[PDB]
């Protein structure tokens, strides 16, 4: 068999049949926001019984924002440790220095790409 | 010419899906890929078929993104792609795909993988021009175990005010490009 | 095996730009190359006459050269602004713009028939750049029973203030293009 | 014969000779602003006499402006010709609606292209 | 022998900063023979820190110039490109025509430049920043050895700097075409 | 020998060795702003002694600014009279005319290109 398993990261490819036969193959693709990394499977088959083979959406990962170098004379630490869309980045300035412009940046998802909600701040010399 | 051109063909039928959720083809994508040395020459224009698509330019800004995926052979995976009709020669298609060493498949999207430029939309009433931001991502992002090559076209409207006030056939000026091809 | 159709490198005054003129006042360099189902284009323009080389003392000007061809693919030198036939680098039909791709219309005037882009003019005094709007109409509109193919080039100046204050050789940056070609 | 006939829509191609000979052909092309439609004649020929054959500029039509869809909740009706340059377009708003911005647009000829002298109006809901 | 290039994904192969001894740029160049023309593909990647800091300014400029001998071979000594080009398998066939883009002693023909725009993708939000690209063909020469020349010049100029910290400079691929020599 | 001679127009090509052998050759290239004209020498060699051969930077000439046509109803005369960077251009307006905007323009060197420090003036009719 029946409707193939549903997942969080990947979805089905093509019209969902009410009944699948033994032997036939069903394929998945990553959902909007996720991307695929080899070589874990993205498909599954109807076994000699009438259940589906094992299968996980581990092949699909959450989109990531670009790496951010510590501001000069500063320090850029992920506030959740992730670079995964949804989580943010915290900025701290060293001794004898002060930050200018947004000590926190969000990693938001815009379309199919994950980007930062701003330009990394500066650490100024006091 | 010994198989030189891979294209959608001249003046094609509705052959792709532009609107997010639907199953009826609402776009006429003209794509022409030509082998030339170590490079491929590209020609790509778009035409709107559906009403919902031809209304997109009544907004101050819109965005259209068609992505094509290919197997290891170089054949359109029609299921995953926004392009719903396989490419054909003018007479493997691997020779036409974007080199994997040139524009890799990554696990984070090299700026080195995008092509960027500008094509234009002609208004309905006074033929005046409106810049559309075109951008072509080569490979870089795979969504299935089948995918071996990928080309993504993204048109972007963004203007002080909307180009159209009523619905009218969306058409993007031909945008030419080139990339280092597989072999 | 006959790959290039062009005006030739560094040509003589070979076209009329000023409407109703007595002499060729433009040096049009055009290079059309066969490549698969496409043609690669290269087109630059140089001003010869004084009246033409004064055009850019205005805030805005416009230049439009149109080439017509017979069923064979040969320049109809009489109707065209280009007054010297094209030649191979060694039918020219193979080089013309496909009729199915860019039709000849009697009503609509397809937006699908234009190519649009931007090339540049270098000023005389400080070499600075001034954007010119280039637009190439393929086929679309015939004006005579002889016409079977048509290419129209249109350069457009439009700036907050004029580029030049005196007369100076008008030269358009090379603009590259491509179109779906006819095929015997 | 002598100078070939002159017309409104089409003009002569090439230097006008003071004297043409019997059987000699002369070709016309449409003037700036007009465009040609098959398969009518666009030439004449010096007959066994010393007059020119019949010939008209019917082969040449006026440049047309783009089609204009009825404004939503409105109605776009032309005033005269097939969107031919020179003639204009009238706009009327349905019941319970009112127009904003120019209930008439001209189809003027600018250069070699025929265009509308404005953006089609809106029909508003009252 | 159809393609002349630097090769795909090359090693640090050119010098961008004045007075260095360590290649700090990865220039990808692909030149393809096509009829009477050459098709061009050129992207740039920053290697050194000093180079990858250039875009913390409101504006910067990068100029790589390649010189060639009469054979069509890179004069690696005079050029900013420090590694010879190679075929994909004379290179004279690939050089810019001398009659099309002459070597002048008087002026610098505006007819010798190609002009366009490619783009830089920011580090944090992937947004786009226009870079002015300009390619001078031949025209000037700084050695008795020089017989052909190609000069690439990228130019940043924005209301405010794209980056606030150091980040890998990468120019969008810019495509071009020129009339090529032809040995003969 | 030792470090090869230095010049204004041309510079050395390659790493300057502290000691050059006897008979070893050294090449020069024109500096940013200058360009080469045949067939004068660009090189020098270490003679049977331990000095360098004669050699000048005459092979390298200064970058020139673009030609400037006499303003309409005026006259554009080079004042130092070179067009090479460094020297300037004077503007004089004819009888019954007056100049607007900078009667002198400098030909300055910016980068590798020599350009004019302004837009040529106008000669107005009074
Ligand atoms: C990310 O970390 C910060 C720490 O300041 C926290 O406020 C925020 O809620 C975290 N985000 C999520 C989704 O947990």
């Amino acid at each position: 068999c029946e409707e193939p398993p549903t997942f969080e990261a990947m979805e089905l490819i093509g019209k969902p049949k009410p009944y699948y036969e033994i032997g036939e193959r069903v394929d998945y693709k990553c959902k909007k926001g996720y991307f695929y990394i080899p070589p874990l499977a993205t498909h599954t088959i109807c076994d000699r019984n009438h259940t589906w083979l094992p299968v996980s959406d581990d092949a699909c990962y959450r989109e990531t924002c670009p790496y951010i170098r510590d501001p000069l004379n500063g320090q850029a630490v992920p506030a959740n440790g992730t670079y995964e869309f949804g989580y943010q980045m915290h900025f701290i300035c060293n001794e004898g220095y002060y930050l200018i412009g947004e000590e926190i940046l969000y990693c938001e998802l815009k379309g199919s790409v994950a980007i930062w909600s701003g330009k990394p701040p500066i650490c100024e010399k006091v | 010419d010994s198989i030189n051109t891979l294209w959608t063909g001249i003046k094609p039928p509705p052959n792709c899906q532009i609107v997010e959720n639907t199953d009826t083809n609402d776009g006429k994508l003209t794509l022409v890929l030509v082998k030339n040395g170590g490079l491929v020459n590209g020609y790509v224009s778009l035409v709107g078929v559906s009403d919902t698509v031809n209304q997109m330019f009544t907004q101050k800004s819109a965005t259209i993104q068609l992505r094509l995926y290919f197997d290891s052979s170089g054949n359109l995976l029609t299921d995953e792609s926004n392009l719903k009709i396989p490419l054909k020669n003018k007479s493997s298609s691997k020779a036409f795909m974007p080199s994997t060493t040139a524009y890799p498949f990554n696990t984070t999207r090299d700026s080195e993988n995008y092509i960027h430029g500008i094509c234009y939309y002609m208004t309905s009433y006074d033929r005046s021009l409106v810049p559309l931001n075109i951008s072509i991502m080569l490979n870089s992002r795979t969504i299935s175990s089948n995918v071996a090559y990928a080309i993504q076209f993204e048109w972007n409207l963004n203007a002080k005010e909307s180009p159209e006030s009523n619905i009218a056939t969306l058409t993007t000026s031909p945008f030419f490009f080139s990339y280092i091809r597989e072999d």
